[PDB]
């Protein structure tokens, strides 16, 4: 799992994709997730 | 005090239950589903 996380972030860096967050309250309503979220997931799954 | 929520969403159920706890109610009448029943049981049991 650490191999996969390392690889995903090495990829996001390579691709000059940024990721910031902040973050705050998990029950904040709304309720708007960060846009980098999708890219991280995508980076993990590929 | 009535809240209307997506019972399948445990985050939303947590928010609703905790808001009622905050208000200081004697009991909460409500619903759960397969996805949220553990939120209800754990929160009820913990907060009494």
């Amino acid at each position: 799992a650490i191999l996969v996380i390392a690889e995903a972030f090495r990829y996001l860096r390579r691709q000059r994709v940024d990721v910031s967050r902040s973050a705050g309250d998990c029950l904040a309503n709304p309720a708007v997730p960060w846009s980098q979220g999708i890219d991280i997931e995508r980076a993990l799954k590929m | 005090h009535i809240d209307n929520l997506e019972v399948a969403n445990s985050f939303a159920v947590t928010n609703a239950f905790c808001s009622q706890f905050s208000r200081g109610v004697y009991a909460i009448f409500g619903f759960y589903d397969k996805k949220s029943v553990n939120t209800i049981t754990s929160f009820c049991g913990t907060l009494h």
